[PDB]
């Protein structure tokens, strides 16, 4: 749980961007009938500019299941057996019981410095199909950062 | 004034892996720099180690706990070779190494209902029984799903040569690499649960011997 | 210490890329994708190196033109290499006018991300170095046999 | 002894948009190549 | 005694460009001097900087003020290849050199009566609306002919790419090169004057690969 | 810093002048208008270089006289070399009496204006480099192609 | 720029025993150690000074004392190729080299019964009479097998060469190398025992010029 900073620099840690713009999207009813695998892409924009997206799912004390969220830069497409090492990639996970809530944010990815061409895809894959004891949806919070 | 020399025979073919150098064609180039670049990886096993991967268990990277009394979740060899192995990225790595050394962790993430705390122990089983009994005299630890739902087990390196081999065929062989297991300490199971199960390099994991597989 | 796993190592190599062509681009994703440097360059969204460029067989002299130039049939006072023992071997600087390559793109790759254009007296085997190579953003790399 | 939650160490220069006098978070590498996540303010 | 060597394959074939020096004949000529000489020049772009070369408006360098009402009395592309662009050094710079990054300097002289005073503007439109008012938001600047009859306009490098190729084949394309304009903010016009349009060099200017053009 | 642009450094390459001549003069206006080093060297009033000759086909060797030597049909003890893998290259030093040359002249160029003679056993292509060029005076210059 | 050179005729051939190293393939390998390896012998023939082989007299490395009157057991040569030595370390390591030179030791164990004391003389004949008053002119030595039942018996090196030659064809001739015999003093024999005979390189003894016996 917390912020992550996808590519991040070693020396910038070593001891600016900020959100400019908002907006709020539904993607997918989380249910137990996706099994492992049910992907959803989604490309960025739907400037050089950095994104930051907060995944969010509603889920109750007795939901369970796994979401991995996570930022690939230019996905064309997906293999068969590409998905289980996703985790390569910028990600996070969302566990009802964990945290219930992503949030990445990733710098500017290109060859040249100047952006036209969807860099980045906000990729969010059914890990563990959803398990209850009434249902759950995700919601992607996107914001542009240091346009 | 002329210095003798003599052209060695053996010597001088084109060889593909030769450290000499070529004459650039042009000799005055200066691309600017790419020192503020994102995502640089100048060596493939640190990214295997910080990178973990998950297990291939039947087509899914999860496990589903039995109602029936069997205590053993999953029994997989710790072979690069296995279809479990199959999809990680070491593996995917290590079918263009001849061979290796080094200890792996495996990374286990409990993804259950939060009412519902479940105690697992994972055991490696050097070159088997399958009892925690048996267990306790061979490498063991036990992590409870009530404190962190993320546990890390290192395997250590317990092949009899100092390097293994990345290619071998071994299905369920008893001296394959250890046979990583693990075991639900709890018999008063609730109801479905999952763990997700993943492989990252330890820090002393070492391949060697970069080849071409033209199987 | 771990010196065989190093990408300035593994990639500094010549690879085989193409049988019996006389004219061809430098493009980098003309290697195999199943051999060493192909698939560990695959697994890397964007990259950054030196190429040498190896031509084997009878061929009496390579010329190579810089990215960016205009493809014509006659080729005069371009950069040209006479074959020594029927194998030709020259250092090619980075000329794409771009940072980086990249190996994937979401817009195929545009022509733009390429080493330049080769051209020979007679068809030959060309083998490529990424002489210096750099790996930028790892993506999944997957068992080629099994 | 050090504030961070299990896994968390300081020594990790906070990032724009946090609001630490100190300028040390709870760093953790994770998350993918490179990837560094902040949590929270490291306290002394 | 005897240095053993081997003889590579690859290297030793003619090259053109090779940076290695032929054995003389008459090892021991010494010519005078050329320092008191004049008009020396060691670098291209020094004198493509140095010396502004006219624009080529329909077989003339000059764009004449229009009657009608239209506020633009020319716009033209920043590409070498264009036929505005086709009789100048550096277009001809530009024909023997794969790529290009820099700035240029445009120059505007008037040519008119001492009497009639105008203002002009010129805008630079990066890859597009042709008002004042949008490229208020874009890069413009404006000279009244009533100080000065000689304008400098920087058009800076705002290629997507680092490096930009010589060789295109664009006749107006929008995201040529930035569309540079020139407008007359005064619309109470006299009577026919004359601008003489020339191009220079930045003093960042660079090209680079030099390439024969068989075309 | 430009360096690809620097008139040293453009000129400092091999370029095709004249194809299978047995005896030729070492003018340096042979060159073609069109190519890289011909242009740019008729792009300056004046030049002064260390020319250097490659003489590429089955010859068994080649002679230069200086420029001011008489021209003969036989050639004894003059400045003679060798083939060697049917490529003769040597360093032909500046010779013409003026202190530069001129690649125009108000007043066609007159015959002194020439790094010597050369006269091959057999017929050969002969390439030109330009060490250590000096122009002077630069000119227009304009696109070749369009 | 070129530096001239000049490829002699003669040199450049494959040589099978030439310095000159190859270019490696794997030229950044590093195996780990073998400093803590136990016996590693980096010459030869300190192997044979400290490792002491018996003879082959008749099949057997021991030597029957005779009950008749002759004061003679044993009287072979100090020649690698006699049939004596044939089954030493020595011969076999003599073998492979043409030409050697030094001293050997002659080891000699008596097994008999403690009860029975016996003394023995050893005596060295340089290049013969078989007589121990004709033996005190020339080496000899003399050991009872009461103090110490274990004696070495140096024979030094009296060859008119420096070196000799370890490949030769001598029965047994006079002038062979030396012709060790072994004399009993006592003739009061009370019954049957034997004598182990062994021999062991000296500290200066040198073989050289390694060679391939393809007879």
């Amino acid at each position: 749980v917390g912020i992550t900073y996808g590519y991040a620099d070693a020396d910038s840690f070593r001891p600016v961007e900020q959100a400019e713009r908002f907006f709020k999207e539904k993607l997918f009813d989380w249910t137990s009938d996706k099994p492992f695998g049910t992907l959803y892409v989604l490309e960025l924009p739907k400037m050089r500019n950095g994104w930051d997206v907060q995944v969010s799912a509603t889920s109750t004390q007795f939901n369970g299941g796994s979401l991995l969220v996570a930022m690939v830069p230019e996905l064309c497409s997906l293999k068969d057996r590409e998905e289980f090492q996703l985790s390569l990639y910028p990600h996070q996970f969302i566990n009802p019981r964990t945290n219930t809530t992503a949030h990445i944010q990733v710098p500017y990815l290109g060859v040249n410095r100047h952006d036209q061409h969807q860099a980045w895809s906000l990729v969010v894959m059914v890990l563990t199909p959803l398990t209850t004891e009434g249902t759950v949806e995700v919601y992607a919070n996107i914001a542009p950062t240091n346009v | 004034g002329i210095i003798p020399v003599a052209c060695f025979d053996g010597y001088g073919g084109f060889q593909n892996t030769d450290p000499k150098t070529a004459d650039p064609i042009y000799g005055y180039v200066y691309n600017p720099s790419r020192n503020d670049c994102h995502g640089r990886y100048s060596n493939l096993l640190d990214v295997a180690e910080a990178c973990p991967t998950f297990l291939n268990f039947d087509g899914k990277p999860y496990v589903v706990t039995k109602n029936n009394g069997d205590k053993v979740m999953t029994c997989f060899d710790v072979a690069f070779t296995h279809k479990v192995h199959k999809n990680t990225f070491l593996a995917g790595l290590a079918d263009y190494y001849a061979q290796y050394q080094g200890s792996l962790n495996y990374h286990f993430m409990y993804t259950g209902p939060t009412h519902h705390k479940a105690k697992f122990m994972v055991a490696y089983i050097p070159p088997l029984p399958k009892t925690p009994e048996d267990a306790a005299h061979c490498y063991h630890s036990e992590w409870d799903t009530g404190l962190n739902s993320q546990f890390t087990f290192a395997v250590p390196y317990v092949s009899a040569s100092d390097f293994s081999y990345t290619h071998t065929d071994t299905p369920a062989m008893a001296t394959t690499n250890g046979w990583v297991a693990v075991f639900q300490v709890t018999d008063t199971h609730s109801a479905e649960a999952a763990v997700v199960v993943s492989v990252s390099a330890g820090p002393d994991l070492e391949f060697r011997f970069p080849v071409d597989p033209v199987r | 210490k771990r010196v065989h796993t190093d990408v300035a190592f593994v990639m500094d190599r010549f690879t085989h890329v193409l049988t019996n062509r006389t004219a061809f681009a430098v493009d980098l994703m003309d290697t195999n994708e199943k051999t060493l440097v192909g698939a560990l360059l695959r697994a890397a969204t964007y990259y950054f190196c030196d190429l040498e460029i190896a031509c084997l067989g009878e061929h009496e002299r390579v010329w190579w033109q810089p990215n960016g130039a205009p493809r014509t049939t006659t080729l005069r006072d371009n950069p040209m290499v006479f074959s020594h023992n029927n194998v030709t071997r020259f250092a090619v600087p980075y000329t794409a006018p771009h940072r980086l390559l990249s190996t994937r793109y979401n817009g195929k790759l545009p022509s733009t991300f390429n080493f330049g254009y080769v051209t020979a007296d007679k068809p030959v085997d060309v083998y490529y170095r990424m002489k210096r190579a750099e790996l930028y953003c790892p993506r999944p790399l997957l068992p080629g046999y099994d | 002894e050090n504030n961070c939650p299990d896994g968390y160490s300081c020594g990790y220069r906070c990032r724009s948009g946090w609001g630490c006098s100190g300028d040390e978070c709870c760093g953790r590498r994770g998350g993918g190549w490179g990837s560094i996540e902040l949590i929270a303010c490291c306290s002394s």
